[PDB]
């Protein structure tokens, strides 16, 4: 009973294909979980290399054979675009969550039984955490703790305390009057022939190109930085006319002819030099992010000038914003208007290159985070964990309340969910018991990753009760317990809420999946 | 090169009851998933049972015209197409009588027409009036297809949508309360804003933009006109004709090239251009314009007096052209509001079989119980009709009914409970009980009266479900030589 | 790693195999457990069929492929020897036991911390088991019970009411006075030419040789019994002599002369028949084990003597202790001391043999129960059926305290298990939940058995609790809970207790193996 070019596993199998690939993907991830955990490599195949623990950059950029553990890999895009944070433990909890189902479906037990018995745990889990929510106000010690928490899991434990006073001051130099904390106010930029522990903060925007000169001041301690998109090289004739030459001396009279539509420009730029403060104590800068004749830059070095040249769109916006001036597009209407004002900039300098710098603005409502690192895969690893550092003070400002970690919510909603009683039906009960020994998952991965014995270190935490609300966690470092409120080890609110969501909506989703047919395959 | 012979009708019944297997467990609110792997290792998890055989490539010519029917189906009816295929596949799944017992198709046939005729009969007497100028009455039977969508949210708004939007096209006067959907209620989807802002136009809407700014903002009564050198003079006299009427806007059928465009922007009025033939008849009925063969030929009677207004305002970031009136042309446009394309393309397809509800309630206000209600009180029905019926055609004529048990066993199968169990409880209730209620729950799983559960569906679409599965059955059966050429 | 012409297993896959046997031995004896469990056939390969539900005998008697499983049929059999019920359950908490082993060894648990929590759970389970025992008096109301628990797991529900009286009454006649207990007292018979329903008592005793003349008596309402072990046939020469002959006739002669030795001792028996009672209305019957000879019981037969010759050593044994005759190994010795006595004594005629019957005896301290049946394997399995159900109300007699039945006391002790932090190891709980977790499997086969769902049976019994003792069990026509004490349903005290004993002992030693070697094999 078939037909051609076509094939279907009518039976429980196609559960057990959906199953035994979340087990798999399980076993991938679970040994890059926390600081303690080991990394993976991400060969590109051209020969490119890249390390990371972070679970969504293993599952978008990588490639996974397995068609059902694709779909997993999804959802991991759609937990760090919301959150930033909680990817691999997202598919431990579907992975062990399977395999309770699985447990219980072999002795003849509905799928659809064990997706009603995650519902009612689910919806008890999220009011676990409204109890054990720790509402403390934003401060600095507070958010080391969650910085550390989040950066330790991507780095040696030496950038740590280096990237978190870092990422700490980052997020707080843009926070302020209750505003929505928006990530483009940073920008992250990288630079090599330096070491990795020299990565710091920039209090203003950095350039690539800066100015080539000898005749130019190495640092500017203040200046009107006038904004403008005009090139200041040789360009096509601007007017009713055109290039008509009989030889090479001829075409080069076009040249002086043409070049003229600049040299009356550059001059103007020492007009408005000269006029707006132009007496001693005073300087200019130039931003123009067009191209620049040398001559140009001969011109108005001579009179103190630094100009800079081939910039960004990007760069432009945020150095209007940092020194005032708008961008004048042509010139001719040169004025004040168009002009700003910044405190130091000077010229960092590498063994090779050299970068701009623009420190000491007035009202930027903008900064930028300085990498340095010898090799090329250590930029992009520790800019990953950057990114993942900076969402992890957002969401702790931006949601108030965090929670404690070291798997101590989970070991407590799982003694949570298993006082509880069903309120539809009775098998439902299975269905929360599943829930329960799978969100201890993550207290025993913790145990295997530091070299500890999964069973003594789930018992010690779980055992530890008392006659108050007390956590208690895994210490990485000892195997005992340890409460995380006493240590500094805290997460996010958001984080643990859309985990729950999340694991319980794609672990029911794979158990409701009946039959697997090729569409064509 | 050439199959007859009981190895045709046996085929045949392989294909279709294959075809059935994949989507019973796809049947009501606990509908279980299918992972169709695609060749470049994409995967669906969807339970639609369209969509599944929709992509899902067959060889056997008996299982394309079991997939086609529901095709069909699912056009006349946005709702059934997965219980034809599992009926039709169940009726003919009986295959002891085909073989075994070397009964002719011929009798078979006479027996499934026999029970279609009478399965009609039965439903008739369970069915239940309905009170639809109610608004919250009809409002609990359009919320079984609001559940579990994006449209939740303001499904007040959604029913008011629909429910509102075929009454308008809902022509009374002839009688037989035709319902046209894809014609008289056009809907397009408008960039921008939210679900609330979903509203009702009385009229046509043309999606053009407007190009140039020579054109009419607001008009109260819109003249709606319907129709290098050598290419200028024979351009300039077509456009001499229109321009003399003093128009508003002018909506030609074919092209209106640069030049043609230029003078008409000399009148000051919208371009308009390339429209098909209908909604020229459709822009007629909104205003009482008159189409024309050539500009040569207008008239002064062609004039779309009588129509509210014209207006081309824009709305997030694109212009539309509106021809609507302040009365009932016949017709009407669902205007879908949304602040993202993910959003708009949900709120579409959901509005539109939800309007596809109400066409089959308002063309006849009967309901049904569901949740198997009514195929084991039609079964009752036919069992106890059986024992009166003289003859070999008694042995299939029950067997039809005891296939009408398919829809109570999946739904009870996808809730975890004990299929026999409760299906054989179920048969014994209808027995003593009424016929009307006692059910199954899909949701729970135990059983429990439609009375209490308003799961009531509509009365066309199991009649349309039942005489399409016998009659796609009939047809396999009536099959018994399946031969090639061109 | 290994010799030549051997072969080992070293690493834990050794322990798989073993866990693997146990496994497919469970899933074979789970479906012959309680009256609606199916049965088992025995084909022992020559022709003979045989249908049982007993697993001692599905273990016994049917020899197992598989080596590792061979050692479970072994404890079968010293299960039965002590309790004689049971062993089919003891399998299934040995295959659960070592199944719910299996999930934690696979998280990197030795095998020695489990046994250590049986051994925990086994007191504790012990315990428990104390305080359920039910220690009323047995009276003729509660040994029914006892006798149909026991016979409905080994019969069609038919034979229920008539073996149950047997099976009861049988027992009553043999205990008094709080006397020890033999069921060496009841003799099993069989015969054939008869329905499977007309088994019934015999107050008597069942000889297999009957009288041989056609002046016997039928019946004998009265008789003295003497007991004999002479041969009263042709006999050789008793005094120190040959065979001095001259022909085949002075042979024959001489043969003459030698029956003079037993021809007058049949006159001694004459005698004392006349001696003791041999007035009208009396009777007298001989028992002689050895032949007798076709003249000389004509002179016994017309004398209206019912004698009987070349009888069993188990019959004159019988025949002793419940008649009292002293077996007279010579008829010089003859005296009235050496008589017994007895009432009705008759030989009932079978369609093909005969049978002599003594019923109507005072207190001979030994009775028979007469199956009868029209197949061979029938007799077989209704004689299992019997002794089963004898040691069963043997068991309840004995040991005066019985426990509820359905698997009343597995839910029980396994919701104390649960109920019971650790004392020995923290480790040793995850042993105390695999032995919690196995007792359940009784509940859980009842209810495949029966046809009813195996979560929904478990979970209704598990949800009924109150503010008092409620113990409840599997009902297996209703699937609902049911308390086992109030619908007549109990087990024995040693079954359940040797249970704990038998599971945890094996499973224990079967965990703690560790490598797999040939012995020369």
């Amino acid at each position: 009973t078939l037909n051609p070019k076509a094939e279907v596993a009518r039976a429980q199998a196609a559960l057990a294909v959906n199953i035994s690939a979340a087990r798999g993907l399980q076993d991938v991830l679970r040994t890059n979980l926390g600081p303690k955990g080991t990394m993976k490599m991400l060969v590109s195949g051209a020969g490119d290399i890249k390390l990371t623990k972070d679970g969504n950059v293993l599952l978008h950029e990588m490639q996974i054979q397995h068609p059902t553990a694709s779909l997993i890999a999804k959802v991991a895009t759609a937990q760090d675009d919301i959150t930033g944070d909680g990817t691999t433990s997202n598919v431990l909890i579907i992975g062990e969550l399977l395999k309770q189902a699985d447990l219980y479906i072999s002795e003849g037990l509905h799928p659809r039984i064990i997706t009603e018995g995650f519902e009612a745990a689910k919806e008890k889990a999220l009011q676990f955490l409204e109890e054990v929510k720790v509402s403390r106000e934003m401060d600095r010690e507070t958010l080391i703790d969650v910085a550390r928490t989040s950066l330790r899991t991507k780095v040696h434990a030496e950038l740590a305390d280096v990237l978190t006073e870092a990422v700490v001051d980052s997020i707080l130099a843009i926070k302020k009057q209750d505003e929505p904390i928006d990530l483009f106010m940073i920008e992250i930029m990288e630079m090599k022939h330096k070491s990795e522990t020299d990565t710091s903060l920039i209090r203003g925007l950095v350039l690539d190109h800066g100015a080539r000169h000898p005749d130019m001041k190495k640092r500017v301690e203040d200046a009107y930085i006038l904004t403008c998109n005009v090139s200041l090289e040789y360009e096509k004739t601007e007017v009713n006319s055109g290039f008509f030459y009989k030889s090479a001396e001829e075409r080069e009279k076009l040249v002086k002819a043409e070049r003229k539509f600049i040299e009356d420009r550059v001059k103007k730029i020492i007009e408005l030099k000269r006029k707006v403060c132009g007496d001693s104590d005073k300087g200019f800068v130039v931003i123009n992010q067009k191209g620049i004749d040398p001559f140009s830059l001969d011109a108005l070095s001579k009179e103190g000038i630094v100009a800079l040249r081939r910039a960004k769109r990007r760069n432009m916006e945020r150095l209007t914003l940092a020194c005032g001036g708008v961008a004048l597009n042509s010139f001719d209407d040169l004025s004040p208007d168009c002009l700003g004002h910044a405190g130091l900039v000077y010229e960092y300098t590498l063994g090779e290159e050299k970068f701009t710098f623009i420190e000491k603005c007035n009202n930027p409502r903008s900064v930028t985070l300085l990498i340095k690192g010898p090799n090329k895969h250590t930029l992009t690893q520790i800019k990953d964990a950057v990114r993942d550092g900076l969402r992890a003070v957002k969401n702790a400002i931006d949601d108030g309340c965090v929670v404690p970690g070291a798997g101590a919510v989970e070991v407590a909603m799982a003694e949570a969910l298993i006082k509880h009683k069903p309120s539809v039906k009775g098998r439902a009960q299975l269905g929360v018991q599943a829930f329960a020994d799978a969100l201890l998952i993550i207290p025993k991965v913790l145990a295997q990753n530091s070299g500890f014995d999964l069973q003594e270190t789930l018992v010690k935490i779980q055992a530890e009760h008392s006659e108050s609300g007390q956590l208690v966690g895994v210490d990485l470092n000892t195997g005992e317990p340890m409460v995380a409120a006493e240590v500094g080890v805290w997460d996010n609110y958001c984080v643990k809420k859309q985990l729950l969501h999340s694991c319980t909506v794609i672990a029911t989703n794979i158990l409701l999946v009946d039959e697997i047919m090729r569409a064509g395959m | 090169k050439r199959e007859s012979g009981r190895k045709v009708q046996s085929g045949n019944i392989n294909a279709a009851k294959t075809i059935a297997d994949i989507i019973r467990t796809c049947l009501g609110p606990k509908s279980m998933m299918k992972m169709l792997l695609d060749p470049m290792g994409g995967i669906v998890m969807t339970n639609d049972g369209n969509a599944i055989l929709r992509e899902i490539q067959v060889q056997h010519p008996a299982a394309k015209s079991m997939i086609e029917i529901s095709r069909t189906q699912d056009e006349e009816v946005g709702d059934g197409t997965t219980s034809v295929i599992i009926l039709a596949g169940e009726m003919l799944s009986v295959a002891e009588h085909f073989l075994e017992q070397q009964m002719h198709p011929t009798v078979v046939i006479s027996a499934y027409r026999k029970a279609l005729d009478d399965m009609i009969s039965t439903l008739k007497k369970i069915s239940i009036p309905v009170d639809i100028s109610d608004s919250d009455m009809m409002l609990n039977i359009i919320n079984s297809s609001i559940t579990t969508k994006a449209i939740s949210r303001w499904s007040s708004l959604a029913c008011n949508i629909a429910l509102d939007a075929v009454k308008m096209v809902q022509f009374e006067e002839n009688g037989r309360k035709e319902i046209d959907i894809k014609k008289y209620a056009r809907v397009e989807k408008i960039p921008g804003g939210i679900i609330e802002d979903s509203c009702v136009l009385r009229g046509v809407m043309i999606n053009k933009d407007v190009t140039h700014p020579r054109m009419r903002r607001y008009i109260k009564n819109p003249r709606i006109v319907l129709l290098l050198q050598m290419e200028e003079e024979y351009i300039q006299q077509l456009c001499e004709d229109i321009i003399q009427l003093k128009p508003d806007v002018v909506i030609t059928e074919k092209g209106i090239s640069d030049l043609a465009q230029h003078y008409l922007m000399r009148a000051n009025i919208t371009a308009i251009r390339r429209v098909r033939k209908t909604d020229n008849n459709r822009i007629a009925r909104a205003c009482g314009a008159r189409i024309v063969s050539r500009p040569e030929e207008l008239r002064e009677d062609d004039v779309g007096t009588g129509a509210g207004l014209l207006e081309i305002k824009k709305i997030g970031d694109e212009y539309f052209t509106f021809i609507t009136d302040c009365k009932d042309p016949k017709a009407c446009t669902i205007l879908l509001r949304g602040a993202s394309k993910e959003i708009l393309s949900e709120v579409e397809r959901n509005l539109q079989d939800a309007m596809q509800v109400c066409r089959n309630v308002l063309l006849d206000p009967q309901l049904v119980p569901g949740g198997g209600a009514s195929e084991m009180a039609v079964a009752h029905a036919l069992t106890e009709k059986s024992k009166a019926m003289t003859g070999v055609e008694q042995w299939p004529y029950r067997a039809v009914a005891q296939a009408l048990e398919v829809i109570p066993r999946t739904l009870i199968q996808n809730c975890g409970a004990s299929t026999i169990r409760l299906l054989t409880s179920l048969r014994a209730k209808h027995t003593q009980e009424n016929c009307e209620t006692w059910g199954v729950n899909g949701e729970t799983g135990t059983l429990v009266d439609m009375k209490e559960l308003g799961i009531w569906e509509p009365l066309a679409v199991k009649l349309q479900t039942y005489k399409t599965a016998v009659e796609t059955a009939v047809l396999l059966l009536r099959i018994d030589d399946i031969v090639s050429g061109h």
